[PDB]
């Protein structure tokens, strides 16, 4: 039942880092799992990683786990993403996506990767 | 025998049984035995479990009888000393100790003297030897 | 094996215990419970 | 007595300690004897008081031997003496708001 | 005349650990029929004591 | 105090208890309390050996 | 990481026919893979849930179902409101490392 929205765009010189935060609405915070995804141009839906909101563990693809942090801020009911050592192959629309998990408050959390709530999108270039 | 107690080191009596009571039904027991009057695995593993525990308790009866040589009663179940008893250890009389007393009785009554007596018989021995050992000469 | 799932259930299940046996178990307990 | 005095809607810690920092149960009691919380395993337990809706425990603080009562918007009706009973010892701590 | 008293439960994945201080996730349901029959032996009681 | 975290797969298995029996190294011996009213703390008179 | 391998981009199917759309996996899935319809400047919305579950507020027209490391979707009476492309992604691992494929779309032939 959650709505996300996305923060503004960025353009970064290469070497430094870009924090991108999504605003979670419309339900609890808690019971919402949250991915992070990379619209390089010309690229499919590149997937970056996750967080979970009770247990509060992230897991990385791969090639960014010395590079990439996913948070959050549960009185904010706010995602956040930092990515450092930018370069120019990082350009892309960046945005959070998400889950519901049933009672996951309880205890009953799911754990799915089926991603329903979406947000627009935000724009991080690099100059 | 040696399975008094229902212990391997029991060899002196059942538990429960007076001081008294015990070492009469030793000297009994001790002239009969002079006088001479279903395959699985878990046997093998409790066969050895068995064995092992047999084998030790010989090791420490013979251990133990070599290290009592220090005060002067290797090779003994039942030795005799030349320390006085010092009476302040224990209060009661040797009929009142060994007809009413079990073992562990006895032991949790004098159970805080103990070290001092080890050490005495000790001093004994020692000097013992060295009187034999004066008067070969 | 008869469940469904709910979202916006599986984690459903029950317990049986005998009434009576209960009931006579917790008379026993209390009647010690009154000595004490 | 400890004399801890807190203030009308504040957070107050209180607590217990032990020369042994793990796996350690404790109990904390009112004057009255209530139990207010306790520790069952690793497992925080409340009991049949007033402050079970403000009370509470640091858990990760266990196993260093330290185990806090935590009365969170405190009212002027808790003012009390607060023992703690952790392994065999008693200390006793006064609250005053 | 029901004769059975009957409780309800629930399977949960984010567990406290008996073992320690700590949480632990484990993976949902399976989907077909659990059953479990057991015996109760004991209980482990607690006692509300005080002054009042 | 941080958090440790350990991320491991979750296969799922069988699970069900096996009385396990205690047994005693050489050495040593077991002390039974056979009474039917042994309370826990008191004293036992009827004592059996097992291993 | 997994990789998904779908069919041909630029599937020409024209409005009112039946759209088949693919996937295939380099290791089995147990009915772990989604699918989501993406537009230009649009969220890449879920429209199926699992192999087969149609995601809230999808159509009978999209449906699909697969196992192993071979998957299928089709689109019924196919609609102009459905040209887009459909991105197939992976769920079964542990830790996440989730995957997306490049997706196919469609396209009205001219
Ligand atoms: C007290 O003691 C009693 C007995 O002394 C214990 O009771 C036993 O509890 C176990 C736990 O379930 C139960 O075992 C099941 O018996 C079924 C009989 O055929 C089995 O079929 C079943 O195996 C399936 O389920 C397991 C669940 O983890 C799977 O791991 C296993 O691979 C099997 O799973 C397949 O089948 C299921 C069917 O729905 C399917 O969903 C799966 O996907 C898969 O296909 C278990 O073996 C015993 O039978 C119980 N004993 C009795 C007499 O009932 C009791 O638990 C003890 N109390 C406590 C608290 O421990
Ligand atoms: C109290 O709860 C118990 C459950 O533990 C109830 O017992 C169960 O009652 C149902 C009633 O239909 C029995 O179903 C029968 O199963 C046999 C299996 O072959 C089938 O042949 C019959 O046609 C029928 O379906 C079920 O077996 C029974 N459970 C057990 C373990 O016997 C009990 O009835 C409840 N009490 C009341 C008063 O309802
Ligand atoms: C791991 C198993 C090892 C084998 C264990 C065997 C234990 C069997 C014990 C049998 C005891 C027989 O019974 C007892 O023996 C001792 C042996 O000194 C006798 O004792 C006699 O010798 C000792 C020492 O010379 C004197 O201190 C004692 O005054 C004298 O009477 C007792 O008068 C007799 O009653
Ligand atoms: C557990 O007990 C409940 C009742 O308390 C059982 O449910 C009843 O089963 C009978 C059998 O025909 C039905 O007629 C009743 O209508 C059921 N009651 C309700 C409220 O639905 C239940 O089946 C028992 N559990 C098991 C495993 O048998
Ligand atoms: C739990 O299931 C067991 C069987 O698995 C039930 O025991 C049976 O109850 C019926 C009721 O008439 C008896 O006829 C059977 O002989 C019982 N079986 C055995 C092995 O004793 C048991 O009652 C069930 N528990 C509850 C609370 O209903
Ligand atoms: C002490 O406990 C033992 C163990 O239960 C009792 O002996 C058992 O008595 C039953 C009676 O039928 C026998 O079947 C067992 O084989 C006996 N066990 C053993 C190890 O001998 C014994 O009677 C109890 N003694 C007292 C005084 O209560
Ligand atoms: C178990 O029973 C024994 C008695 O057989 C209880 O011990 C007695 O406790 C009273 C309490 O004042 C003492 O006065 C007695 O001298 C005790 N008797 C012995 C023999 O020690 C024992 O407390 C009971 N234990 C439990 C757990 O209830
Ligand atoms: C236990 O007391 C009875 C009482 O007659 C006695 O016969 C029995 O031999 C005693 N057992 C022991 C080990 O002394
Ligand atoms: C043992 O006897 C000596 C003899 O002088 C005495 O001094 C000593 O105090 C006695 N032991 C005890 C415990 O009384
Ligand atoms: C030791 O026994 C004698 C015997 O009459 C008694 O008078 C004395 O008080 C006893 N000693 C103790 C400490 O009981
Ligand atoms: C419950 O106790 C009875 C008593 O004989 C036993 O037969 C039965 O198997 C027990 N049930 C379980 C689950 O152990």
């Amino acid at each position: 039942q959650v709505q996300l929205l996305e923060s503004g765009a960025e353009v970064k010189k290469p070497g430094s880092s870009v924090k991108v935060s999504c605003k979670a609405s419309g339900d609890t915070f808690i019971r919402y799992s949250f991915t992070w995804v990379r619209q390089a141009p010309g690229q499919g839906l590149e997937w970056m990683g996750r967080i979970i909101t009770i247990l509060d563990v992230a897991h990385y693809a791969p090639h960014l786990q010395g590079r990439v942090t996913i948070t959050a801020d549960k009185s904010t009911s706010t995602v956040y993403l930092e990515l450092r050592n930018l370069r120019s192959d990082d350009t892309a629309v960046y945005f959070c996506a998400g889950v519901y998990e049933g009672e996951a408050d309880e205890g009953e959390y799911d754990n799915n990767g089926f991603l329903k709530h979406w947000g627009q999108g935000t724009l991080v270039t690099v100059t | 025998a040696v399975g008094l107690g229902a212990f391997i080191l029991g060899f002196l009596g059942a538990a429960g049984s007076t001081m008294g009571a015990a070492s009469m039904a030793l000297t009994v027991q001790a002239r009969l035995l002079l006088s001479g009057i279903q395959h699985m695995l878990q046997l093998t593993v409790w066969g050895i479990k068995q064995l092992q525990a047999r084998v030790l308790a010989v090791e420490r009866y013979l251990r133990d009888q070599q290290l009592l040589g220090i005060w002067g009663c290797s090779g003994k179940i039942i030795c005799c000393t030349n320390v006085p008893w010092n009476d302040s250890w224990s209060n009661k009389t040797i009929n009142e100790i060994w007809d009413n007393m079990t073992w562990m009785q006895w032991e949790k009554e004098i159970d805080n003297y103990t070290q001092h007596i080890y050490t005495l018989l000790e001093v004994s021995q020692i000097q013992q030897e060295k009187n034999e050992q004066e008067l070969l000469e | 094996n008869n469940n469904t799932r709910k979202s916006i259930n599986i984690r459903q299940a029950h317990c049986n215990i005998s009434k009576a046996r209960w009931n006579e178990t917790l008379g026993q307990i209390v009647a010690k419970l009154e000595e004490q | 007595k400890k004399v801890v005095l807190g203030k009308k809607g504040d957070t107050v810690e209180l607590t217990c300690t032990a020369s042994q920092k793990k796996s350690i149960q404790f109990h904390w009691k009112n004057s009255n004897q209530i139990k207010i919380l306790g520790n069952q395993g690793s497992f925080l337990t409340k009991g049949p008081s007033k402050l079970n809706d403000r009370a509470d425990s640091r858990r990760s603080l266990w196993d260093q031997g330290n185990f806090p009562l935590i009365i969170k918007n405190l009212k002027i009706e808790d003012s009390d003496t607060y023992i703690c009973e952790v392994e065999d010892q008693k200390e006793e701590v006064q609250l005053l708001v | 005349g029901e004769q059975n008293i009957t409780l309800q439960c629930r399977i949960k994945q984010i567990i406290n650990m008996w073992q320690g201080v700590g949480k632990a996730m484990y993976a949902p349901p399976i989907r077909g029929q659990i059953r479990c029959s057991s015996n109760i032996t004991g209980l482990l009681l607690t006692r509300d004591g005080g002054r009042d | 105090c941080n958090t440790s975290v350990i991320t491991q797969a979750c296969p799922k298995v069988s699970f069900e208890p096996i009385p396990i029996h205690y047994c005693a190294p050489a050495g040593f011996a077991i002390l039974k309390c056979n009474s039917k009213t042994f309370n826990g703390s008191g004293p036992c008179t009827n004592v059996s050996t097992v291993q | 990481e997994l990789e998904l391998t779908q069919s041909p981009a630029t599937l020409s199917v024209s409005p009112g026919e039946r759209a088949t759309l693919s996937c295939r996996a380099s290791e089995s899935v147990s009915s772990d893979l989604a699918w989501y319809q993406q537009k230009p400047g649009q969220a890449p919305r879920l429209l199926i849930y699992g192999a087969s579950t149609r995601a809230t507020g999808v159509p009978a027209r999209f449906s699909g179902s697969g196992s192993g490391a071979e998957f299928t979707l089709t689109i019924s009476s196919l609609q102009s409101e459905d040209f887009a492309v459909y991105y197939c992604q992976q769920y079964n691992n542990w830790p996440p490392r989730y995957t997306f494929g490049q997706g196919t779309r469609l396209e009205i032939k001219r």
